[PDB]
């Protein structure tokens, strides 16, 4: 409404806006082994897939734009656009080669021979799946029979499980006794990759990057440039990809070596280990304290007093100090003139303090008379 | 204990309201910053919508409980005013009223 | 080179009570002065744990035990007798298996197609000319092929002298194979106790997380034999076992109420669904 | 989604139960006043008993 | 090129989605793509794109 | 005033109930007609739920 009746109204708590932004990422300069992971002359078979650990590097991933071109690039648990702003805790690249028709099977909650017997993904899977055609590398005239896949298995694989055994699969009821024959098949079969081959039955190189976010220390970071650390000021911070706003202060907490963030009963981040200098900083919101507006009718006047509860007025956390700053027991009242007299309550401030609009004309605050 | 119950009930209600901020309410996380840091603006809005609905529901439950408690306290205070009028300001003939 | 050990005296399996032991940090987030409720694979409170000895007086036990959803492995030692584990399904080179060993120089972890022996063990030889002990036998596996994962720690030299007296070191481990990850949580405490698991509470911290990607259903402990001139006969009988003991319990999916103190340590916990009083405590937080 | 909906159902039930408990408490306070003032005594209040 | 057709969509990254053509996901509208071989490709390479 | 308040609150309450119809509640729109005209029966059911 455009008119406010006489009284005291609760407004939003006192707000402080961030003065500046800071980014604090771990101090590391090496580029991640994109050449070794993607530009590899020899990929692994899907049944025996190659897991490589990536650590202590920067995930710039703009160097792949010059040469690489990926048929599929699907990220789960994270947006593609935020990858430049994040740090990744423990990063594993799972590399293999499969058929072009089977790239759809490299995804959470899939079925098929690849998803069941060769390579299974969880659904609590934060990561990305990258696949690109390699018909000009992994296929040769007459057939490339070097890439194998498991065609028979007694049960589906668990997520991120590997099975490199070559025991004869007993499809039938009779024992196989470790020799092929009727209803006794060799579990692994080789892909036939040729250059004159259908696109669905052509080789595809697949890399699955699995990682976690914002729970543990990170040694793999995006290309964001770090910034100096400023304390005792409400600022926007980006600690290992964890964004936020607040005041950073020195902390007495002693994190264990395996801990990066501290959390409170509300699961919000209360403390953080600074990645550059191994020190603990407490994070505190910079908005705090209640504010009330005491007004007569807007028709009567546009003058208003502001009661900032829980601030001492005897640099203050007020919108405008102005004049007539009086420390009541209910907070600091600004814009009202204190008078030694006492009358009946008109606008109850609280704690035995009331206010009124009196005669030139201004808002007065006084101690209410009991009788 | 009858007044300590009031004090403890109010304090426990506020502490429960603070504790209830740790629920996902179906979102990927219970923390705004985690959602905004791992998701872009696009689906961060969907997750924050779920969080907003859940926390607004928590506040509404708190306010409803407070309204019922305030009705109880109003009944007790009406009784107290009646006793003030009829036993301090007078002499009550009502049996076991004072 | 492996040799079976025959000079044994069979006994029934001993049993012990685990007094609020086997709690570990569920995640890597610092928490202080809070009552945090978490559901995970925990060792139930006051559960019955199997007890295995290694004494001469000769009794020593390294059987192949199940691996049901994870294992809590405590070891009371004074001379470093228990020095690793084997994990797998068949343990016969038809499938991949995990080997963790501390061979007195390095900690070696290997996911590899091992052909394990019926009685795998390490062996330290007493020297009479010079009173010095050093490992002389390593009879764990006979073959190793298609050998996927390998980690070797930095060199060291630990005191493997056979001590006489009371058990000094309690080493507690929690192993779990989840989503192709072998998580090991570890704790070490000093104690002075003769027979059973010590009382009290001690929270195990995350030690390592190995991406083995292996099916695991059985495991076996690797004990170290003392060999000396006092024991005659061939290698199958000329040996003795140093005094040591270990305890094996099995994790189950349980809800716990952990208490983080002001310094961020889990001082105590309440096992919900242990008894109705514990359920009441968990409900009241 | 099912958990959220059923928890909302339980909260609605508990709120209605609190309201009806307040009503029953008012009725029981009236009954106790009547027991004190009419069974344990004689009430001069008009039409009270 | 074909491999970049996936990048013409909201919330994407790559060459096209970062340096050439960007979409919101408050994007009411829709994307149509069809293979243009033997129309935009000539022997020796079409370097006009 | 005690009587007038009893009127005002009720009216205010009813007015609030109308205004709260202008909330998405997570849906793509707060209007049934917009959802049913932009989305077919397929996912308009989810939005309307
Ligand atoms: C078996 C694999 C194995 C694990 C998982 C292991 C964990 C482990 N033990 C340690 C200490 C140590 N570890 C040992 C020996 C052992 N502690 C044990 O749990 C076992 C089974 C032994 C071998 C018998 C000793 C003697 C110390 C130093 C104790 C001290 O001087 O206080 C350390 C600290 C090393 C450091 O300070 O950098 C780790 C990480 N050590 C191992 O050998
Ligand atoms: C992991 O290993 C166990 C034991 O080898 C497998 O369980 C066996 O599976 C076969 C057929 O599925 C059964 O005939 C056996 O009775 C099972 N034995 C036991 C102890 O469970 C299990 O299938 C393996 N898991 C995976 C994903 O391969
Ligand atoms: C303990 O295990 C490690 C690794 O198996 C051994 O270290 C290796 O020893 C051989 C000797 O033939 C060397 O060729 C290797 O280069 C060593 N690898 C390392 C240090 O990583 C070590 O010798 C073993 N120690 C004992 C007492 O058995
Ligand atoms: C003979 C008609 C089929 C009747 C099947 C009836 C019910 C089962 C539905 C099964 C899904 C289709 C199976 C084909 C996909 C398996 C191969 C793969 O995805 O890799
Ligand atoms: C050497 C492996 C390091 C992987 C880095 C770790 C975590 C972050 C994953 C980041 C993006 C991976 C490469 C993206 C390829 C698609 C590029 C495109 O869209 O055109
Ligand atoms: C580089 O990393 C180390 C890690 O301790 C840190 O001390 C140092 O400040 C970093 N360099 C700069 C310029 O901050
Ligand atoms: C990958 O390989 C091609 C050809 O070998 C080369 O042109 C390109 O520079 C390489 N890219 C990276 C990141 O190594
Ligand atoms: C304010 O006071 C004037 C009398 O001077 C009156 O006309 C007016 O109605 C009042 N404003 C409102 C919103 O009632
Ligand atoms: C802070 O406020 C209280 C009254 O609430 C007052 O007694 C005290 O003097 C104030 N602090 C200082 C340093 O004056
Ligand atoms: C109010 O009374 C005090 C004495 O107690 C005096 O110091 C002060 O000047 C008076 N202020 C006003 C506005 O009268
Ligand atoms: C005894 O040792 C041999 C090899 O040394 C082994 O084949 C055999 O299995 C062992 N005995 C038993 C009962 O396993
Ligand atoms: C383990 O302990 C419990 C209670 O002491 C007992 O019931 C059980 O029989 C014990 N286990 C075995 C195999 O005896
Ligand atoms: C000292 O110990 C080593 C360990 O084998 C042994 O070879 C050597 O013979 C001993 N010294 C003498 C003089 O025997
Ligand atoms: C496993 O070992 C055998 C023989 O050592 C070999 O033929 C086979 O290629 C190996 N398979 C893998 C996945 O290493
Ligand atoms: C916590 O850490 C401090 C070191 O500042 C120490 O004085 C205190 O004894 C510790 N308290 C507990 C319960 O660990």
């Amino acid at each position: 409404s455009f008119t406010v009746e006489k009284g005291i109204y609760q407004t939003s708590n006192f707000r402080v806006q961030p003065t500046e932004s800071i980014v604090r990422f771990p101090n590391i300069t090496n580029l991640c082994p994109f050449g070794e992971v993607f530009n590899a002359t020899r990929f692994a078979s899907v049944y025996a897939w190659n897991r490589k650990r990536i650590s202590n590097c920067v995930a710039d991933y703009s160097v792949l734009y010059n040469s690489a071109s990926f048929s599929t690039f699907k990220c789960y648990g994270v947006s593609p656009t935020k990858l430049n702003d994040l740090c990744f805790t423990n990063v594993y690249a799972d590399s293999f080669v499969i058929r072009g028709d089977e790239v759809r099977q490299i995804a959470p909650g899939q079925t098929g021979k690849i998803a069941d017997y060769n390579y299974k993904l969880p659904c609590d899977f934060t990561g990305c799946v990258i696949a690109w055609n390699s018909n000009n590398l992994d296929s040769k005239v007459g057939g490339n029979y070097n890439y194998l896949y498991r065609l028979f298995r007694k049960s589906n694989l668990k997520p991120f499980e590997r099975d490199i055994s070559t025991e004869i699969y007993q499809a039938g009821s009779t024992p196989c006794n470790g020799v092929e024959g009727f209803n006794c098949y060799f579990p692994l079969q080789s892909y036939g990759f040729q250059p004159t081959n259908g696109v669905g039955y052509q080789p595809y190189r697949v890399v699955v990057l699995s990682f976690e976010l914002l729970h543990a220390p990170a040694t793999v970071c995006g290309p964001k440039k770090s910034t100096n650390l400023v304390k005792n000021k409400c600022v926007n911070f980006n600690f290992n990809g964890l964004t936020g706003t607040g005041v950073l202060t020195e902390s007495n907490k002693k994190f264990l070596p395996f801990q990066q963030f501290g959390r409170d009963i509300a699961d919000t981040t209360d403390a953080v280990r600074d990645p550059q200098t191994l020190e603990i900083l407490d994070i505190t919101p910079c908005s705090f304290g209640g504010v009330s507006v005491i007004t007569p009718g807007t028709n009567t006047s546009n003058q208003v007093a502001v009661l900032y509860q829980d601030v001492n007025c005897t640099t203050w956390r007020v919108y405008s100090t102005g004049s007539n700053v009086f420390q009541t027991r209910a907070g600091c009242l600004i814009g009202a003139e204190h008078v030694n007299n006492s009358y009946e309550c008109d606008i109850p401030i609280g704690a035995g303090i009331c206010a009124s609009y009196q005669t030139s004309q201004s808002i007065i605050a006084y101690t209410m008379s009991l009788g | 204990g009858k007044l300590q119950d009031v004090v403890n009930q109010n304090a426990q209600a506020l502490n429960t309201l603070v504790k209830q901020l740790s629920s996902n309410f179906g979102a990927i996380s219970s923390v705004l910053n985690d959602i905004l840091s791992r998701l872009d603006k696009c689906e961060a809005e969907v997750q924050i919508d779920r969080l907003i609905t859940g926390r607004l529901q928590s506040l509404q439950t708190y306010v409803t409980q407070q309204l019922i408690r305030a009705a109880e306290i109003r009944a007790s205070a009406n009784l107290a005013a009646t006793k003030m009028s009829e036993c301090v300001l007078g002499q009550s003939k009502r049996v076991d009223f004072c | 080179q492996c040799v079976n050990l025959t000079t044994r005296t069979q006994l029934p399996p001993a049993y012990t009570n685990s007094f609020t032991r086997g709690v570990y940090y569920p995640d890597k987030v610092f928490r202080s002065s809070v009552l945090h409720s978490t559901q995970d694979l925990f060792l139930p409170f006051f559960s019955n744990v199997t007890w295995f000895h290694a004494i001469h007086v000769k009794r020593f036990d390294n059987p192949v035990l199940p691996f049901n959803d994870g294992v809590y492995f405590a070891s009371t030692e004074k001379s470093n007798i228990i020095r690793g584990w084997i994990f797998g399904t068949t343990l016969d080179s038809k499938t991949q298996s995990l080997l963790i060993v501390n061979n007195a120089t390095n900690v070696v972890i290997k996911v590899c197609e091992f052909q394990f022996c019926n009685d795998p063990f390490l062996g330290v030889y007493y020297h009479k000319n010079n009173k010095s002990w050093m490992e002389s036998e390593f009879r764990v596996y006979s073959s190793a092929n298609n050998c996927t994962f390998e980690y070797v720690s930095q060199p060291f030299l630990m005191d493997l002298e056979g001590k006489q007296g009371n058990f000094k070191n309690l080493r507690e481990f929690v192993f779990k194979n989840i989503d192709g990850y072998f998580k090991i949580y570890s704790k070490h405490t000093p104690i002075n106790l003769v027979r059973d698991l010590p009382q009290g509470f001690s929270a195990l911290e995350p030690l390592v997380d190995l991406p083995i990607g292996i099916n695991i259903t059985r495991f076996q402990t690797l004990l170290a034999l003392h060999r000396s001139y006092l024991t005659p006969g061939d290698s199958s009988s000329g040996w003795t076992a140093g005094a040591a003991a270990y305890y094996v319990g099995y994790l189950q999916p349980r809800t716990f109420l952990l208490k983080y103190n002001e310094n961020g340590t889990i001082t105590d916990a309440v096992d919900c669904a242990l008894d109705p009083l514990s359920e009441t405590k968990c409900t009241l937080k």
